[PDB]
Protein backbone atom coordinates (compact mmCIF):
# COMPACT_ATOMS: atom_id res chain seq x y z
CA UNK A 1 0.00 0.00 0.00
CA UNK A 2 1.23 3.39 -0.76
CA UNK A 3 2.99 5.31 1.49
CA UNK A 4 2.92 9.33 0.99
CA UNK A 5 4.26 12.28 2.63
CA UNK A 6 1.41 15.42 2.81
CA UNK A 7 2.26 18.97 2.24
CA UNK A 8 0.99 22.00 4.61
CA UNK A 9 -1.69 23.68 3.31
CA UNK B 1 25.75 36.13 8.22
CA UNK B 2 27.67 35.16 4.67
CA UNK B 3 30.80 34.63 6.78
CA UNK B 4 29.73 33.16 10.11
CA UNK B 5 27.98 29.68 8.62
CA UNK B 6 29.75 27.26 6.11
CA UNK B 7 26.52 25.96 3.83
CA UNK B 8 26.43 22.67 2.69
CA UNK B 9 24.27 20.49 0.98
CA UNK B 10 20.25 21.33 0.47
CA UNK B 11 18.46 19.02 3.14
CA UNK B 12 15.00 19.53 2.00
CA UNK B 13 12.48 21.95 0.18
CA UNK B 14 9.24 22.34 0.09
CA UNK B 15 6.09 24.84 1.63
CA UNK B 16 8.80 26.18 4.15
CA UNK B 17 11.47 27.21 1.58
CA UNK B 18 14.64 25.54 1.28
CA UNK B 19 16.74 24.05 4.26
CA UNK B 20 20.64 23.56 4.10
CA UNK B 21 22.97 21.92 6.07
CA UNK B 22 25.65 24.09 7.12
CA UNK B 23 28.56 24.21 10.31
CA UNK B 24 29.54 27.32 12.28
CA UNK B 25 32.82 28.37 11.91
CA UNK B 26 32.78 29.90 15.55
CA UNK B 27 33.00 26.37 16.50
CA UNK B 28 31.86 23.60 14.66
CA UNK B 29 28.06 23.68 15.77
CA UNK B 30 26.33 21.98 13.23
CA UNK B 31 23.23 24.06 12.58
CA UNK B 32 20.83 23.96 9.70
CA UNK B 33 19.83 27.39 7.21
CA UNK B 34 16.61 27.80 6.48
CA UNK B 35 15.44 30.93 3.68
CA UNK B 36 12.01 31.94 3.14
CA UNK B 37 11.25 34.39 0.85
CA UNK B 38 9.12 37.41 1.88
CA UNK B 39 6.51 37.52 -0.70
CA UNK B 40 4.97 33.93 0.19
CA UNK B 41 4.75 34.92 4.18
CA UNK B 42 1.22 35.01 5.18
CA UNK B 43 1.38 35.75 9.35
CA UNK B 44 3.79 38.31 10.46
CA UNK B 45 4.80 39.49 13.70
CA UNK B 46 6.85 41.43 15.99
CA UNK B 47 8.01 40.06 19.11
CA UNK B 48 9.93 42.20 22.56
CA UNK B 49 12.93 45.30 20.20
CA UNK B 50 9.47 46.09 18.07
CA UNK B 51 10.87 44.65 14.65
CA UNK B 52 8.36 43.17 12.11
CA UNK B 53 8.98 39.52 11.48
CA UNK B 54 7.78 36.52 10.32
CA UNK B 55 5.24 34.52 12.97
CA UNK B 56 7.72 31.51 12.93
CA UNK B 57 10.68 33.58 14.07
CA UNK B 58 7.87 35.04 17.15
CA UNK B 59 7.13 31.64 17.82
CA UNK B 60 10.62 30.18 17.74
CA UNK B 61 12.84 32.67 19.77
CA UNK B 62 9.37 31.79 22.53
CA UNK B 63 10.03 28.07 22.54
CA UNK B 64 13.84 28.37 22.65
CA UNK B 65 14.60 29.02 25.53
CA UNK B 66 16.96 26.22 27.32
CA UNK B 67 16.58 22.06 26.72
CA UNK B 68 14.08 20.60 25.29
CA UNK B 69 12.41 18.79 22.64
CA UNK B 70 12.11 21.61 20.41
CA UNK B 71 14.97 22.50 17.36
CA UNK B 72 16.25 25.64 18.95
CA UNK B 73 16.70 28.61 16.69
CA UNK B 74 19.89 29.95 17.35
CA UNK B 75 20.44 33.10 15.11
CA UNK B 76 18.83 34.84 12.16
CA UNK B 77 18.84 37.39 9.48
CA UNK B 78 16.56 39.45 7.34
CA UNK B 79 17.95 39.82 3.27
CA UNK B 80 15.83 42.65 0.95
CA UNK B 81 14.00 39.53 -0.46
CA UNK B 82 14.18 36.85 2.41
CA UNK B 83 14.65 35.98 6.00
CA UNK B 84 17.38 33.15 7.19
CA UNK B 85 16.86 31.17 10.13
CA UNK B 86 19.96 29.49 11.91
CA UNK B 87 18.56 26.50 13.29
CA UNK B 88 19.91 22.91 15.85
CA UNK B 89 20.72 20.26 13.46
CA UNK B 90 20.95 16.92 15.66
CA UNK B 91 23.96 14.33 13.66
CA UNK B 92 23.15 11.84 13.06
CA UNK B 93 19.57 12.27 12.13
CA UNK B 94 16.40 11.00 10.69
CA UNK B 95 12.89 12.08 10.27
CA UNK B 96 10.45 10.36 11.68
CA UNK B 97 8.58 9.89 8.67
CA UNK B 98 11.48 8.13 6.80
CA UNK B 99 12.74 6.10 9.91
CA UNK B 100 8.72 4.47 9.69
CA UNK B 101 9.09 3.96 6.26
CA UNK B 102 12.03 1.73 6.35
CA UNK B 103 11.10 0.28 9.50
CA UNK B 104 7.35 0.00 9.41
CA UNK B 105 4.98 -0.66 12.24
CA UNK B 106 6.78 0.31 15.51
CA UNK B 107 6.98 -2.21 18.08
CA UNK B 108 5.16 -0.59 21.25
CA UNK B 109 7.82 0.06 23.66
CA UNK B 110 9.57 2.36 20.64
CA UNK B 111 6.27 3.81 19.68
CA UNK B 112 5.83 4.70 23.52
CA UNK B 113 9.30 5.93 24.08
CA UNK B 114 8.98 7.96 21.02
CA UNK B 115 4.86 9.27 21.27
CA UNK B 116 5.99 10.30 25.24
CA UNK B 117 8.70 12.58 23.94
CA UNK B 118 6.68 14.40 21.27
CA UNK B 119 4.25 14.88 24.47
CA UNK B 120 6.46 16.61 26.89
CA UNK B 121 7.94 18.84 23.26
CA UNK B 122 4.19 19.89 22.38
CA UNK B 123 3.44 20.33 26.56
CA UNK B 124 6.71 22.32 26.00
CA UNK B 125 5.20 25.10 23.07
CA UNK B 126 2.18 25.19 24.99
CA UNK B 127 3.61 26.46 28.13
CA UNK B 128 5.67 28.62 26.11
CA UNK B 129 1.89 30.32 24.27
CA UNK B 130 2.69 28.47 21.31
CA UNK B 131 0.35 26.38 19.30
CA UNK B 132 2.50 23.99 16.54
CA UNK B 133 -0.25 23.24 14.40
CA UNK B 134 1.45 21.13 12.18
CA UNK B 135 2.54 17.89 14.22
CA UNK B 136 3.27 15.04 11.99
CA UNK B 137 6.34 12.55 11.85
CA UNK B 138 7.21 14.38 8.50
CA UNK B 139 7.54 17.28 11.48
CA UNK B 140 10.01 15.27 14.16
CA UNK B 141 13.64 14.41 13.90
CA UNK B 142 14.93 11.59 15.51
CA UNK B 143 18.64 11.85 17.54
CA UNK B 144 19.79 8.30 16.27
CA UNK B 145 22.84 8.47 18.87
CA UNK B 146 21.00 10.06 22.05
CA UNK B 147 17.66 8.84 21.05
CA UNK B 148 15.95 12.42 21.54
CA UNK B 149 13.38 13.95 18.98
CA UNK B 150 12.91 17.15 18.22
CA UNK B 151 10.09 19.01 16.62
CA UNK B 152 10.37 21.10 13.75
CA UNK B 153 9.06 23.54 11.28
CA UNK B 154 6.67 26.38 13.27
CA UNK B 155 5.82 27.92 9.59
CA UNK B 156 2.05 27.14 10.31
CA UNK B 157 1.49 27.87 13.85
CA UNK B 158 0.08 30.56 16.46
CA UNK B 159 0.37 32.16 19.58
CA UNK B 160 -1.66 29.71 21.81
CA UNK B 161 -5.57 31.30 22.92
CA UNK B 162 -8.19 30.10 24.10
CA UNK B 163 -10.87 31.17 21.71
CA UNK B 164 -11.97 29.88 18.60
CA UNK B 165 -9.50 29.67 15.32
CA UNK B 166 -10.77 29.85 12.01
CA UNK B 167 -7.94 29.74 10.03
CA UNK B 168 -5.62 26.76 8.88
CA UNK B 169 -2.74 25.98 6.80
CA UNK B 170 -0.81 22.66 8.56
CA UNK B 171 -1.30 19.23 7.24
CA UNK B 172 -5.22 18.32 6.29
CA UNK B 173 -4.88 14.56 6.89
CA UNK B 174 -3.68 15.46 10.55
CA UNK B 175 -6.57 18.28 10.75
CA UNK B 176 -9.65 17.29 12.86
CA UNK B 177 -13.21 16.77 11.52
CA UNK B 178 -14.33 20.07 13.18
CA UNK B 179 -12.34 21.83 11.15
CA UNK B 180 -12.69 19.54 7.91
CA UNK B 181 -16.75 20.42 8.55
CA UNK B 182 -16.96 23.34 10.08
CA UNK B 183 -13.58 25.36 9.55
CA UNK B 184 -13.00 26.07 13.43
CA UNK B 185 -11.51 24.18 16.45
CA UNK B 186 -9.78 24.98 19.26
CA UNK B 187 -5.82 24.60 19.82
CA UNK B 188 -5.30 22.18 22.30
CA UNK B 189 -8.46 19.44 21.35
CA UNK B 190 -7.07 19.97 17.69
CA UNK B 191 -2.99 19.00 18.57
CA UNK B 192 -4.70 16.31 20.58
CA UNK B 193 -6.34 14.82 17.57
CA UNK B 194 -3.12 15.53 15.34
CA UNK B 195 -1.73 13.35 18.25
CA UNK B 196 -4.02 10.26 17.74
CA UNK B 197 -3.34 10.12 13.88
CA UNK B 198 1.00 10.26 15.40
CA UNK B 199 0.23 7.55 17.47
CA UNK B 200 -1.81 5.68 14.99
CA UNK B 201 0.82 6.06 12.44
CA UNK B 202 3.91 4.91 14.61
CA UNK B 203 1.89 1.80 15.62
CA UNK B 204 0.46 0.79 12.28
CA UNK B 205 2.54 1.88 9.72
CA UNK B 206 0.64 4.68 8.40
CA UNK B 207 -1.93 7.26 8.99
CA UNK B 208 -5.41 6.26 9.32
CA UNK B 209 -6.64 8.68 7.10
CA UNK B 210 -6.44 10.03 3.62
CA UNK B 211 -9.84 11.78 2.62
CA UNK B 212 -12.29 14.11 4.14
CA UNK B 213 -14.89 11.13 4.50
CA UNK B 214 -12.82 9.29 6.30
CA UNK B 215 -11.53 11.80 8.71
CA UNK B 216 -15.25 12.74 9.88
CA UNK B 217 -16.19 9.22 9.74
CA UNK B 218 -14.47 8.48 12.65
CA UNK B 219 -13.77 5.13 12.50
CA UNK B 220 -10.44 3.60 13.49
CA UNK B 221 -9.39 0.43 11.49
CA UNK B 222 -6.17 -1.01 12.78
CA UNK B 223 -4.57 -3.00 10.44
CA UNK B 224 -1.88 -4.33 12.77
CA UNK B 225 -1.46 -5.79 15.37
CA UNK B 226 -1.94 -3.12 18.08
CA UNK B 227 -2.87 -4.11 22.15
CA UNK B 228 -6.09 -3.12 23.39
CA UNK B 229 -4.66 -0.52 25.54
CA UNK B 230 -2.95 1.15 22.64
CA UNK B 231 -6.01 1.08 20.74
CA UNK B 232 -7.88 2.82 23.43
CA UNK B 233 -5.86 5.55 23.60
CA UNK B 234 -6.03 6.00 19.68
CA UNK B 235 -9.78 6.10 19.97
CA UNK B 236 -9.77 8.33 22.83
CA UNK B 237 -7.59 10.91 20.98
CA UNK B 238 -9.62 10.57 17.64
CA UNK B 239 -13.15 11.72 18.96
CA UNK B 240 -15.03 13.18 16.76
CA UNK B 241 -16.55 15.24 19.58
CA UNK B 242 -13.30 17.55 20.39
CA UNK B 243 -14.72 17.90 24.16
CA UNK B 244 -14.80 13.93 24.33
CA UNK B 245 -10.88 14.26 23.43
CA UNK B 246 -8.31 13.43 26.22
CA UNK B 247 -6.12 16.37 28.10
CA UNK B 248 -2.57 15.36 27.96
CA UNK B 249 -2.38 14.70 30.99
CA UNK B 250 -5.41 12.23 30.96
CA UNK B 251 -3.11 11.05 27.78
CA UNK B 252 0.50 10.82 30.13
CA UNK B 253 -1.82 9.04 32.84
CA UNK B 254 -3.21 6.66 30.47
CA UNK B 255 -2.12 2.52 31.77
CA UNK B 256 -0.81 2.65 27.79
CA UNK B 257 1.88 5.24 28.32
CA UNK B 258 3.34 3.85 32.28
CA UNK B 259 7.40 2.70 32.29
CA UNK B 260 8.45 4.89 29.45
CA UNK B 261 12.35 4.30 28.08
CA UNK B 262 14.37 6.49 28.60
CA UNK B 263 15.78 8.07 25.73
CA UNK B 264 19.47 6.69 26.23
CA UNK B 265 17.88 3.33 26.66
CA UNK B 266 16.00 3.52 23.73
CA UNK B 267 18.91 4.44 21.32
CA UNK B 268 20.34 1.39 22.77
CA UNK B 269 17.52 -0.80 22.69
CA UNK B 270 16.12 0.24 19.59
CA UNK B 271 18.34 2.43 17.38
CA UNK B 272 21.96 1.76 18.02
C1 LIG C 1 11.40 22.86 8.05
C2 LIG C 1 12.01 23.58 9.22
O1 LIG C 1 11.44 24.58 9.70
C3 LIG C 1 13.29 23.11 9.77
C4 LIG C 1 13.90 22.07 9.22
C5 LIG C 1 15.09 21.38 9.72
C6 LIG C 1 15.70 21.79 10.91
C7 LIG C 1 16.82 21.14 11.39
C8 LIG C 1 17.37 20.08 10.69
O2 LIG C 1 18.49 19.44 11.17
C9 LIG C 1 16.78 19.67 9.50
C10 LIG C 1 15.65 20.31 9.03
Amino acid sequence: RKRRRHPSG
Amino acid sequence: LESQYQVGPLLGSGGFGSVYSGIRVSDNLPVAIKHVEKDRISDWGELPNGTRVPMEVVLLKKVSSGFSGVIRLLDWFERPDSFVLILERPEPVQDLFDFITERGALQEELARSFFWQVLEAVRHCHNCGVLHRDIKDENILIDLNRGELKLIDFGSGALLKDTVYTDFDGTRVYSPPEWIRYHRYHGRSAAVWSLGILLYDMVCGDIPFEHDEEIIGGQVFFRQRVSSECQHLIRWCLALRPSDRPTFEEIQNHPWMQDVLLPQETAEIHLH
